[PDB]
């Protein structure tokens, strides 16, 4: 329901004869969590950058996205606290517990509040719907007290999120055919809009 | 009434009944009614041994600028009359005299009301009208109305606890105290700012007390 | 209402709560017929209660290693109790199984049939060898001091320490284990490398656990 | 009726019944009143031993200097052979003992004298014997029973303290109180070793190895000492 345009040339929302991960319910869910995650992803793969051209951060940081150690053939670095396998367990175990109980509560609505938690219990009974939990952490400014202002803001998180969807295929894309960084396409395509294009880079 | 933000709702178990009720808990620590009286006992404690930090950096730092509070634990770095203490035996003192207060507070908390007389001289007893304020010979001059200094407490105590760890971080980051970084900042806004001193952590790395070595902590990564 | 292993899921049939350490893990269903349930309850009492026994004797003799008192590494342990007292290897092992195939032979049978060991037999020991529940044999012998038969609440809490402190020595070993066949060293050797450098050695630093 | 924590509540088996009695059983090893029995028989022999070696202890110290009671048992000497002493005291405590053991499992049966059929000792409770063994009293048994349980649980930690403080610091307690006197701030157990994650130390031990009696060589060893601080 939130971003229906009526876009679905391919007929995946059909509700007869569905079954599986093809569902409205999974399908609307893994739209807004790939929309938040790609904000995210978004915003953190143009930061590093800008702050560095701002003269904010320092040139030891300030590195390209696909250097950080995602990509240790495309460069790392040498200077967390950690090697990046000890950064990837502690990952493994926050996002195994983050993700698994987001997981129980699409599979059980609402049996994340029963449990004891150290006390976060009040906090993860989530609504009659997945993907947009609330309570007094989820939301913690009551932002869409009124319905319609909620329909609204679940439109422009789809919305901005789309555009931050196309933007991270859009990071990958330039990263692995020009080599450089995305601001750095910035100030190349602003140089010269007419030199600097996708048909000049073949 | 007045609440941490505007929009916000406050909790259902959050009244007005204690004292700095601001209707602030996102994540829901206080909903079981024990466990919220033993963080509003954990809250007074913090409050009050981080207004005592506080005052003593801020003391300590004026009376003599030279003491560097962050280094003040050391043995040489202490008053005349001792001055090469032996930390064990000082420890030692601190171990027994802190133990019995802390237990005896552990039991006001566990049973209201039973550690009030003392247990050598029977005649003597302190009032708690509530619990975490016991009064009496603690409440020497008494001005207890109770619950607007409850709240002038409470709030002076959070804003001792952000300004200790404010301290504790400033003092990691730019090497120097409070009063010091403030007269840096004073003499120039733009350079000594926290864009600039952040990222390197000033802590001394496993400094070597008399027989020991103890293991050192910066709150970040800095090196 | 009570903590499952799996917080969302709800826990099995046959796992209902009556028993210590009951979260309703049963995966694979391993103890659905309530005989095997029964028999895999006295087997994870007896795993637990060697694992603590065992990783008590591995921290103590570790302890003693580190701090200059000459004990051997627990990998090194038997080869020099053998070799510096006057002790054959198999004559040790047989005695062993003389000693621990009676005893284990009688929980065996006592399994079998409940109540029957404490019928005489055994040299003149009449309810002292009577069972109290299924794994729990408390009587003037194996509980002397005599916890089971008073404050039956506390003896239920007592019963929950003991599956859980059991649970977690058997994980242990399993650690003491994985940890030498890493690292080729003493485990608390192991531990004080990890307080020396917690952010580089580690399991991720060993070479060994993750191979990439 | 006073507590070991003033303000708590005792367990459910501990009344005020038994002398000494002030609610403290955390581990409940007396909720059995069988076991109870035991253990308060083994608590007054216990004590009774732990007074009258913390009084020889101290008697010792000051009658006869330069003699260490952790080492009495190396350097006395006697015409009175080892094996002698071993097996006078073996017999005659088997004896006293298997008296008094009898006497706890049926309860006052070995009250009459075995050799003189005059005597008897009088009814009683078990642990408190009475009559040729207490032909003295001073006061009240309703308060002396309170007073000997205190002072004896107060020297069985003096005696735990005398072999712990003799095999850290190698001196007998007189010595050792006046070294603690001598530099009280820099002798505690508190200036003599710590733990900390980075490094441990532990004091040296001053019993140095397996004592050579005469020939027998007994071996010599300080109590759980990878694990003092
Ligand atoms: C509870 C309040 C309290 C706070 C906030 C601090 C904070 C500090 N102590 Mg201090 N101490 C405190 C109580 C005490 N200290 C000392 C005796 C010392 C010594 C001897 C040293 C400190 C050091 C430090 C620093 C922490 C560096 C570190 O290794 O930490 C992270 C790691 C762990 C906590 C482990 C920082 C100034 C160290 C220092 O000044 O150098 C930077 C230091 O060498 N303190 C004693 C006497 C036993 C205390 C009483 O409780
Ligand atoms: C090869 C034979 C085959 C066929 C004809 C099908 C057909 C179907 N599957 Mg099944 N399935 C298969 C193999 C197959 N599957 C395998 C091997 C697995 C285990 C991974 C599954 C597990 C599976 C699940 C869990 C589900 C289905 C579902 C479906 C139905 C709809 C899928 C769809 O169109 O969504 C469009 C497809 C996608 C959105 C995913 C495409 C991208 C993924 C990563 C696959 C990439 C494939 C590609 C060749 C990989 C290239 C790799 C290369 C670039 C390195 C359709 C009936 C769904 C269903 O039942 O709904 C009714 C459903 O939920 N399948
Ligand atoms: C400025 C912050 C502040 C405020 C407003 C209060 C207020 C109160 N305290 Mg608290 N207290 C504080 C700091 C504070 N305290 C600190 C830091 C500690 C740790 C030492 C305590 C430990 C404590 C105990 C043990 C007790 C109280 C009690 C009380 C209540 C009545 C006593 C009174 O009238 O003092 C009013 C406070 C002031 C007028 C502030 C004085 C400012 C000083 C003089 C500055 C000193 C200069 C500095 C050292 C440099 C009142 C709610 C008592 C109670 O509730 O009894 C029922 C009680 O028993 N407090
Ligand atoms: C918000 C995301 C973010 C992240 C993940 C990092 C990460 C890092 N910073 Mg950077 N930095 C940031 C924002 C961030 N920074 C901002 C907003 C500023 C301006 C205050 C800086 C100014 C800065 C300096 C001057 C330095 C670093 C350094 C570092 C590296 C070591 C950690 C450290 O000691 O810095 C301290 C930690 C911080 C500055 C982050 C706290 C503030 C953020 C907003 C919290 C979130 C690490 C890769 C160091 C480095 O590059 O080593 C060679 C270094 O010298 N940062
Ligand atoms: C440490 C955790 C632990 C706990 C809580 C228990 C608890 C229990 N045991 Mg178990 N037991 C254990 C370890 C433990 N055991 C180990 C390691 C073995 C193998 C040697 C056994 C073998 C065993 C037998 C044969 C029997 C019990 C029985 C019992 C039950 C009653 C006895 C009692 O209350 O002792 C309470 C236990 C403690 C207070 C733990 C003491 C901790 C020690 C002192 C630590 C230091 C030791 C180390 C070597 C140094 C109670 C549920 C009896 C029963 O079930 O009766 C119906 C029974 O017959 N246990
Ligand atoms: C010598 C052994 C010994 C024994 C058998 C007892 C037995 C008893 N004590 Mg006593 N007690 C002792 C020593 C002993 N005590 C000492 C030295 C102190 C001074 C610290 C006390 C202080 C004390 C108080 C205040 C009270 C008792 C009470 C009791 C009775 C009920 C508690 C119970 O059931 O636990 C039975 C106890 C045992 C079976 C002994 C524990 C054996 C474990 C396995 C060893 C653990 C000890 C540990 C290593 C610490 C050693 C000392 C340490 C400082 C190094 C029971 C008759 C209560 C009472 O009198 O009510 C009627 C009571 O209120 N005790
Ligand atoms: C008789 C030869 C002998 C010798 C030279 C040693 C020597 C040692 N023992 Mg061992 N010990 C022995 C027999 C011996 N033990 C026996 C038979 C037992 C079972 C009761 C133990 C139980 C034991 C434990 C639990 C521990 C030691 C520990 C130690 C070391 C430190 C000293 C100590 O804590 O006192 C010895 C400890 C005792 C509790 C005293 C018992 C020892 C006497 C001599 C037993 C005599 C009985 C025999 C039948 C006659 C030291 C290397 C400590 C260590 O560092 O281990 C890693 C330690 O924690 N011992
Ligand atoms: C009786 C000997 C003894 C002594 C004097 C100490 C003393 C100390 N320990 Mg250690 N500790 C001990 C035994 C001892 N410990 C043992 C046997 C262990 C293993 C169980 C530990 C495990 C331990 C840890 C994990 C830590 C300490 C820490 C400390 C320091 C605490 C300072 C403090 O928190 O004040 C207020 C202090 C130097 C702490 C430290 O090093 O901080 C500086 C700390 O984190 N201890
Ligand atoms: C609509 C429709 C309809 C019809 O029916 C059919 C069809 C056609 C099929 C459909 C379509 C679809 C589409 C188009 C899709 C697309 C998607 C995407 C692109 C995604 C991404 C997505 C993406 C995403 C999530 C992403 C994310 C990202 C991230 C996290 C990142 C991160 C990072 C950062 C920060 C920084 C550093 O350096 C590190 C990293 C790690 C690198
Ligand atoms: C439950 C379930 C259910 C579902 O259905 C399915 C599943 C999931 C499959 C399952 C699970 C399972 C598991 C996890 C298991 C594990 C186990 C273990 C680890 C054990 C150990 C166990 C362990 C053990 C006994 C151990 C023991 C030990 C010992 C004795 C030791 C000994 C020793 C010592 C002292 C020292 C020396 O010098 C040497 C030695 C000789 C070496």
């Amino acid at each position: 329901l939130p971003g229906d345009f009526g876009f679905d040339p391919l007929g995946l929302l059909d509700p007869v004869n569905s079954g599986g991960f093809i569902e409205p319910k999974w399908l609307q869910y893994s739209e807004v969590i790939h929309a938040r995650w790609a904000m995210l992803g978004a915003a953190g793969c143009i930061a590093p950058e800008v702050l560095g051209a701002a003269g904010l951060i320092p040139d030891a940081t300030n590195i390209k996205w696909f250097e950080s150690g995602v990509i240790p053939p495309a460069g790392s670095y040498n200077g967390y606290w950690a090697d990046p396998y000890t950064i990837f367990f502690v990952e493994i175990v926050a996002m195994q517990f983050a993700e698994l109980r987001r997981l129980q509560d699409f599979r059980y609505p609402g049996s994340m509040g029963q449990q004891y938690f150290l006390g976060l219990e009040a906090i993860f009974k989530g609504s009659g719907d997945a993907a947009y939990p609330g309570g007094p952490f989820f939301n913690l400014f009551n932002l869409g007290k009124t319905e319609a202002a909620m329909k609204e803001l679940k439109l422009k998180e789809i919305k901005n999120g789309r555009l931050a969807m196309l933007a991270m295929l859009g990071y990958g894309a330039q990263a692995v055919m020009t080599g450089k960084g995305p601001f750095q396409n910035l100030v190349e395509h602003l140089a010269d809009p007419v030199n600097n294009n996708i048909l000049t880079n073949f | 009434r007045k609440l941490w933000a505007p929009g916000v709702v406050a909790p259902e178990y959050l009244k007005g009944d204690l004292a700095g009720d601001y209707g602030w808990d996102p994540l829901g620590l206080g909903a079981d009614p024990t466990a919220l009286k033993w963080y509003r006992q954990s809250e007074l404690q913090h409050a009050r041994w981080a207004m005592l930090g506080v005052a003593g950096v801020l003391v300590q730092e004026i009376v003599k600028p030279d003491v560097y509070f962050y280094e003040a634990g050391l043995p040489q770095n202490l008053p005349e009359p001792f001055t090469n203490i032996n930390m064990g035996g000082l420890l030692a003192w601190e171990f027994i005299l802190m133990h019995w207060v802390e237990v005896r507070r552990w039991q006001d908390y566990k049973n209201f009301g039973s550690v009030n007389e003392d247990p050598i001289f029977k005649g003597n007893k302190v009032p708690n009208p509530e619990m975490g304020y016991p009064g009496g010979i603690f409440d020497p001059f008494g001005f207890s109305n109770l619950k607007e200094l409850q709240t002038k407490e409470i709030k002076n105590g959070r804003l001792a606890m952000i300004a200790y760890m404010a301290f504790i971080l400033q003092a990691q980051a730019t090497g120097k105290g409070p009063l010091a970084a403030l007269s840096a900042h004073l003499s120039n806004p733009f350079g000594n700012n926290i864009l600039k001193n952040i990222g390197t952590c000033t802590v001394p790395h496993s400094v070597d007390v008399q027989g020991l070595t103890i293991p050192l902590t910066c709150l970040w990564p800095g090196s | 209402v009570r903590p499952v292993w799996f917080p969302g899921n709800p826990p099995p049939a046959h796992l209902d709560g009556s028993l210590a350490g009951d979260y309703g893990f049963d995966p694979l269903f391993l103890g659905q017929e309530p005989q095997t349930l029964k028999w895999y309850v006295q087997a994870e009492l007896v795993h637990g209660r060697f694992a603590m026994l065992g990783a008590a004797g591995i921290i103590l003799t570790s302890i003693g290693a580190k701090v200059g008192l000459g004990f051997p590494e627990w990998y090194d342990a038997g080869k020099v109790v053998v070799e510096k007292n006057n002790i054959d290897f198999p004559t040790l092992m047989v005695i062993q199984f003389y000693l621990m195939g009676w005893a284990e032979t009688k929980r065996w049978y006592d399994f079998k049939n409940p109540g029957s060991q404490a019928d005489g037999s055994f040299l003149g020991f009449t309810e002292e060898f009577k069972g109290l529940e299924n794994g729990y044999p408390g009587g003037r012998f194996f509980d002397p001091m005599g916890l089971s038969r008073g404050d039956a609440a506390k003896y239920q809490e007592y019963k929950q320490k003991e599956v859980k402190n059991g649970r977690l020595a058997m994980i242990a070993c399993l650690g003491f284990a994985a940890q030498y066949a890493a690292t080729g060293k003493g485990p608390l050797d192991n531990l004080a490398d990890h307080l020396a450098d917690p952010n580089h050695v580690n399991f991720a630093t060993n070479g060994v656990s993750i191979p990439i | 009726r006073p507590l070991w924590l003033p303000g708590s509540t005792p367990p459910a088996h501990l009344k005020g019944d038994l002398p000494g009695d002030f609610g403290f059983d955390p581990l409940g090893l007396g909720a059995n009143a069988e076991s109870l029995k035991w253990f308060k028989e083994s608590e007054l022999v216990h004590s009774r031993w732990a007074m009258a070696a913390v009084a020889g202890i101290l008697v010792q110290e000051i009658v006869r200097p330069d003699v260490f009671w952790y080492n009495a048992g190396k350097e006395v000497e006697s015409p009175l052979g080892p094996l002698g002493l071993l097996a006078v005291e073996f017999f005659l405590m088997h004896w006293v003992e298997v008296r008094r053991w009898q006497d706890l499992r049926k309860p006052g049966s070995v009250d009459q004298d075995p050799i003189f059929s005059q005597y008897k000792l009088p009814p009683h409770e078990v642990g408190y014997p009475g009559g040729v063994f207490a032909p003295f009293i001073p006061g009240d048994l309703a308060e002396l029973k309170v007073k000997e349980i205190k002072n004896g649980r107060l020297a069985m930690l003096a005696f735990v303290g005398f072999v712990m403080a003799a095999q850290v610091t190698g001196k007998g307690p007189i010595a050792a109180l006046q070294e603690h006197l001598a530099d009280p701030w820099g002798t505690t157990i508190f200036s003599k070793a710590a733990v900390v994650p980075g490094q441990a130390v532990a004091p040296p031990c001053k019993i140095p190895a397996s004592v050579s009696y005469k020939g027998i060589e007994i071996p010599t060893p300080c109590f759980l000492q990878g694990l003092w601080p």
